[PDB]
């Protein structure tokens, strides 16, 4: 952990684009991590910075990062929502069926918040819609104890 | 009555001694303390949720009773902070004048009323109603200097042995312990539960079962059969008293008969309640004792009365433990009495000199030393009688005060003496006719100063009530002045002063005094002289009088606004805060390093430090820490090299090489119970339900927009936490419920575990103390441990956490703030240089005015005060005005020769402002006082003057001019003996560095550049003012 | 109900107790714990 890095991490979750682009220019470390293994990518995609999000994937930010609970930008894009991001991050080769620890994967998270869009977005780039968390459950399993029929007859 | 008390001078001294006895028996009985009570009254709720975030304790706890807070009278508004600490405070600030235990109890009967709504363990743990808006009068650290105790240690000895004896001490109103008493600690091994098929829920029933109280009754008790010999208590369970005993606790018996004991699944001790905080003094483990003053007591009885308690405790302490005196507020008051003393001595001895130059005569100089004890004590029974107390600011008004009683002594004898000299009369029927000259003078004198501090009094608030001290001081002062001057002193002229040739000006006397005489004389004659050739010309002077008015206008507005000035009080603080998520031991090292720069490259400054680790004023948590800086005495720190402002700012300037940590020193508020009242302090408001994270981002872009005009807006900041990493975890219902697992027994388990649980009881040499059951540190630290905790299912299988759960990162905040029962988020911040805190609030009205919908916005501490105060200003001044006048228009049968008077006011202000801008210091409350003063003091030399030449219009028929300059001829020397004695008394308030020298430079300055123009000035525009006000009109 | 004068005495008493300071113009305090399990408190205060 250095010290542009460090203000990497901030300026990305305070999604202050000025200041990222100049970090970006004087080589702060985009592979930069705080202790729970989030890179200034998980705290952009956290918190819905579009711009910071692309940026960073401009200058080699690591689009499959994970958390030390194995999550990815991927996983919190799709869990709150942030459209336009979870395409980015999927055009810039985000592995849409990546499993954290639990074995749940961004499909499990959007289909749990009801993100409709995203779902759709997340199919239409391949995820597996089988897959099965920890617990045995699929994202068809999570719309219909959710009671959300929209989202369940999508998944079929 | 100047002419009853002439004839009658035993029945004078009969009063003056009544006076005497008076104050003296009212120095007996008055309260001594540091401060009068300035803040308004405060109620705060403290309530403890174990192992609790800060959304728990703010949803089942802050809002709960937040919700009940109704009915309560005098409520200004409310406010609270939830934390991960498991802690609420919940603050409610009264109106000022609000009986404190009214509103204590109504708080109070509202909260228990609340109590069946909140969690079955903060109900166990217990809410705490207390006045909040107390101080420190000192506080007593204990530390331990052979390695033979931990904080733990001392801090149960400390309450098992010190405490109570402290409480019971005369004047000590109230005990806190920094610290707890031991609890008894069941420390639990995982490993070892699942081994034995246990979780933490055994553990905690054993515990009520096995350490508890049971009733039984009696054996022969009523109704008995007749003919019962024995009437005896039956006494059964007990509760337990050693860790031995707890670890004997029977957990399970084997198939095999063997016996699992407590001890046997958990490592059991006598520990703390809590461990969050580490305190350490000078490096060394410390709790310590914060004591309060109780209400009407003495503080340096008090302190003296603290200091023999623990005298006799200190035979009885066990090895290498040490008292320690880390914060004192005692000194002050000292200082403070000494200081009134001290002046009162140098006063008399000034004017003594100042009589016996001009007079030359020791019966003379007798009379004004004696009105003044008299005038002071009599102070004093007033000061009783108002409610009053003597402190700090009382006292401060008292040495000013001292410094104008002074004048109407001064002022009478001189006129005796010189009636005498003039016409030759004898002493007796000179001071009759010289009374007759200088009495209403001597009024209007006490008129003008009481309609000017009067209405001060009347100021709202925190300003109202630090400006009152100063009011009654120098207002009674004036009254006894006036009363002395006209039934005393008369008196004392009339049967002590010897009698005087007709035209004997003593200017064929002997070496220096003929000399001055002759030199004095030929001088008054210059002088008017001047004056006659001024009021030849008359028009320059008032273009003259029009650049100084001018010239004062400017100087005002451009001179820097503050409310009070920075103190060097001793001690100080360092501030330490490392980022999110830093833990107990990096915060420690800190502290450390903290620690060693002041007791090496401060060392002949720094007394100690006492580092508290886990403690901010802002937040608490593993991240944050600060430093007690105490100092040696002042005295044994010569320069401003050594005081609080260099030592901080070299602090400062070494610690921002540091690591991730903000470390800084920084002094502490002029008046700590008051609270730092710089800039503004400003809450915005959830005020639909937009939440959490849409009010951070609404703070967030009016941060942004501040940080825009640096022109207007410096340093606005959240006072509050950021959102922190946090370990969310799901527990999968239908899972645990096919495993059999109840979710009761889940969240005991890991509650328990990783949180902590108060269980029961136990007694522990006679003293009951708390028992708690955790985990090890060791199973307890990171999210694989979370694994290592099972739960029993019902059919008797031991299931893995780690099966029926699963977990994430997100953010969530570590301390959640309300004001007025909505979310909220105080913001901090100040106007930038050049700027009103008025303009700069002005702004933040108008940037909060543009934040996204659902948003607003409230005022609040300082900010609320000032709001309220600024709108009363305006009709106090008007008030003082209009009593000014309609006094000296009584004073004067006139209607336009009050001007004549009034006009002096900026030839004494322009003096204080010129001062003050050349010395660079600022428009306090303590310069505002010493306007105040000045303006009572310009109209003074004006009022004499004015006086002379009316009455010799009126009663004698001299022409304009003739009158004006036998006046002004007449008034000189009494205008210069008061000036010199007044000049060279304040002068220590001037030249003082340290020990309230920052209040004193303030008043001092002013107060003596002001009395230099003003004399110097009015000597030559007065006679000016009479002249065209009567031309004109 | 049920505690002893030394039970009720240590867990009540010197708990109430010790919390009766700095209250104005308290003169005295006197209190008994007895073997019924009761307490009596009661704090004398300055004449006016
Ligand atoms: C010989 C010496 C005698 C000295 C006597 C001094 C008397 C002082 C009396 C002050 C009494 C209160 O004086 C003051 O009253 C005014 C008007 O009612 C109030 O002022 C109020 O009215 C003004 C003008 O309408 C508003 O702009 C203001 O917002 C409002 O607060 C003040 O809040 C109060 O402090
Ligand atoms: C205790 C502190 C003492 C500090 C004293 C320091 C010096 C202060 C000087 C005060 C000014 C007095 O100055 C006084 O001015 C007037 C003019 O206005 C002069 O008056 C003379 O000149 C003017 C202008 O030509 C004529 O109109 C006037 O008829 C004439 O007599 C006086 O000769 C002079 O004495």
């Amino acid at each position: 952990g250095s010290d542009l890095g460090k203000k990497l991490l901030e300026a990305a979750r305070a999604g202050r684009d000025d200041e990222v682009r100049i970090l970006m220019a004087n080589g702060a470390d985009v592979n930069a991590a705080d202790v729970v293994g989030w890179t200034p990518l998980h705290l952009a995609a956290y918190w819905g910075h579009l711009e910071i999000v692309e940026v960073l994937l401009k200058n080699g930010a690591d689009v499959n990062a994970y958390d030390t609970l194995g999550s990815t930008p991927l996983h919190l894009a799709a869990h709150f929502g942030h459209l336009e991001i979870v395409e980015v991050l999927l055009k810039n080769g985000a592995d849409v069926n990546a499993k954290d620890d639990n074995g749940i994967t961004p499909l499990h998270l959007a289909a749990n918040r009801g993100h409709l869009e995203i779902v759709e977005v997340l199919l239409k780039y391949g995820a597996d819609v089988n897959a099965q968390d920890k617990f045995g459950k699929t994202a068809f399993d999570i719309s219909i104890n959710n009671g959300n029929e929209d989202l369940a007859e999508i998944l079929q | 009555m100047p002419n009853f008390f002439i004839d009658r001078p035993i029945f004078a001294w009969v009063i003056a001694i009544i006076i005497m006895l008076a104050g003296g028996l009212a120095i007996l009985k008055l309260p001594v303390a540091q401060y009068p009570t300035i803040a308004p009254p405060a109620v705060t709720i403290s309530a403890s949720y174990p192992g609790a975030d800060a959304k728990t304790v703010q949803d089942t706890v802050t809002q709960v009773i937040e919700q009940n807070m109704n009915g309560i009278d005098n409520l200004m508004y409310m406010s609270s902070n939830s934390d991960s600490t498991g802690t609420v405070q919940i603050t409610l600030t009264f109106e000022s004048g609000t009986d404190a235990d009214i509103a204590q109890v109504q708080v109070q009967n509202k909260l228990q009323l609340a109590m069946p709504l909140l969690p079955q363990e903060v109900q166990q743990q217990g809410v705490s109603v207390e006045k909040s808006s107390s101080s420190f009068l000192m506080v007593v650290g204990v530390i331990n200097t052979d390695g033979t105790m931990t904080q733990e240690d001392i801090s149960d000895y400390v309450a098992a042995n010190m405490k109570d004896a402290i409480s019971r001490t005369s004047g000590v109103g109230d005990v806190q312990l920094f610290g707890s008493q031991y609890a008894m600690r069941i420390w639990m091994n995982p490993n070892e539960l699942n081994k034995f098929q246990l979780t933490p829920v055994d553990v905690i029933t054993a515990i009520k079962a096995q350490n508890a109280q049971v009733a039984a009754g009696q054996l022969g008790g009523t109704p008995p059969v007749k003919g019962q010999q024995l009437n005896a208590s039956i006494i059964a369970q007990t509760r337990l008293t050693s860790t031995e005993e707890f670890g004997k606790i029977l957990l399970k018996v084997n198939q095999d008969g063997s016996r699992v004991l407590l001890r046997d699944v958990a490592k059991i001790e006598l520990g703390g309640e809590n461990y969050d905080i580490i305190a350490e003094f000078n490096g060394q483990p410390a709790s310590g004792l914060g004591i309060k003053l109780a209400t009407g007591a003495n503080a340096l009885d008090t302190a003296a009365a603290i200091r023999a308690e623990l005298a006799k405790m200190e035979p009885f302490f066990p090895s290498g433990l040490k008292i320690v005196y880390p914060y004192d507020t005692t000194p002050f008051v000292k200082i403070s009495i000494h200081e009134v003393v001290k002046t009162l001595v140098e006063a008399i001895i000034l004017v003594f000199l100042v009589m016996y130059l001009f007079l030359q005569n020791f019966r003379a100089t007798l009379i004004p030393t004696i009105a003044v004890p008299v005038v002071l004590l009599g102070t004093f029974a007033v000061l009783a009688a108002f409610g009053f107390s003597i402190n700090t600011l009382t006292m401060f008004g008292m040495v000013l005060a001292i410094g104008l009683l002074v004048d109407d002594a001064i002022v009478v004898v001189e006129n005796v003496e010189r009636v005498m000299a003039e016409e030759g009369l004898p002493p007796k029927e000179a001071t009759r006719k010289s009374m007759g000259q200088i009495q209403g003078a001597l009024v209007g004198i006490a008129m003008v100063l009481s309609a000017v501090f009067v209405p001060m009094a009347f100021f709202g608030g925190s300003t109202g009530a630090i400006y009152r001290q100063f009011s009654i001081t120098i207002v009674s002062a004036m009254a006894l002045s006036v009363l002395v001057a006209l039934i005393l002193t008369p008196a004392l002229c009339a049967t002590m002063l010897k009698p005087i040739a007709k035209g004997d000006h003593g200017e064929g006397k002997k070496g220096f005094f003929g000399w001055f005489n002759r030199m004095f004389e030929k001088s008054t004659h210059h002088y008017t002289d001047s004056v006659g050739g001024i009021l030849r010309s008359t028009g320059r002077y008032l273009v003259l009088y029009l650049i100084i008015v001018v010239g004062m206008a400017y100087l005002f507005v451009r001179l820097p606004s503050s409310f009070l000035p920075d103190e060097d009080q001793g001690v100080f603080m360092t501030m330490v805060q490392l980022p999110a998520g830093a833990t107990q031991e990096r915060t420690q090292k800190v502290l450390n390093e903290v620690t060693h720069y002041y007791l090496t490259k401060e060392k002949n400054n720094v007394e100690s430090v006492f580092a508290v680790n886990g403690f901010g004023f802002a937040g608490r948590g593993q991240n944050t820490g600060i430093a007690f800086v105490s100092l040696k005495d002042w005295a044994d720190r010569p320069g401003e090299e050594n005081k609080v402002e260099a030592i901080t700012m070299r602090a400062t300037r070494a610690f921002s090489q540091i690591k991730d940590a903000m470390v800084f020193a920084f002094n502490l508020p002029a008046i700590v119970e008051l609270g730092t009242a710089t800039g503004f302090d400003f809450e915005l408001i959830d005020q639909a339900g937009l939440g959490h994270e849409k009010l951070t981002q609404a703070r967030n872009q009016l941060l942004a927009e501040a940080a825009k005009h640096p022109d207007m807006l410096t340093s606005v900041r959240p006072n509050g936490l950021e959102d922190t990493p946090q370990f969310k975890i799901d527990i999968d219902q239908e899972k645990a419920q096919a495993l059999g697992v109840s979710i009761n027994d889940i969240n005991t388990t890991l509650g328990a575990a990783w949180g902590g649980s108060y269980v029961n009881d136990f007694i522990d040499r006679g003293r009951v103390k708390k028992v708690y059951v955790m985990s090890e540190a060791k199973y307890r630290m990171l999210p694989d441990d979370i694994g290592d905790w099972y739960v029993r299912a019902a059919d008797g299988q031991m299931v893995p956490f780690s099966a029926f759960s699963s977990s994430r990162w997100e953010y969530g905040s570590p301390r959640l703030e309300r004001y007025n029962g909505l979310p909220s988020m105080e913001i901090l911040g100040q106007a930038a240089p050049g700027k009103s805190t008025g303009e700069a609030m002005e702004l933040m009205e108008q940037l909060a005015s543009k934040l996204p919908t659902g948003v607003g916005y409230d005022w609040t501490g300082m900010s609320y005060q000032e709001r309220l105060s600024g709108n009363q200003a305006p009709s106090l001044y008007a008030i003082s005005l209009i009593v000014v006048f309609l006094c000296l228009a009584a004073l004067y049968e006139s209607w336009s020769i009050p001007f004549s008077v009034m006009l002096v006011v900026p030839l004494g202000v322009i003096g204080a402002l010129l001062a003050a801008t050349f010395r660079g210091l600022t428009n306090d409350v303590y310069f505002q006082v010493g306007l105040l003063t000045t303006i009572g003091l310009s109209a003074k030399n004006a009022i004499l003057i004015v006086e002379f030449a009316k009455d010799l219009m009126d009663k004698e028929g001299k022409g304009l001019i003739e009158a004006t300059l036998d006046a002004v001829r007449m008034a000189l020397r009494p205008i210069l003996m008061t000036s010199l004695a007044f000049i060279l008394g304040v002068m220590p308030l001037v030249i003082s560095t340290g020990a309230g020298s920052g209040a004193q430079n303030a008043v001092g300055t002013g107060v003596m550049g002001g009395m230099v123009t003003a004399t110097v000035l009015a000597i030559f525009f007065v006679p000016v003012f009479f002249v065209v006000v009567r031309r004109r009109f």
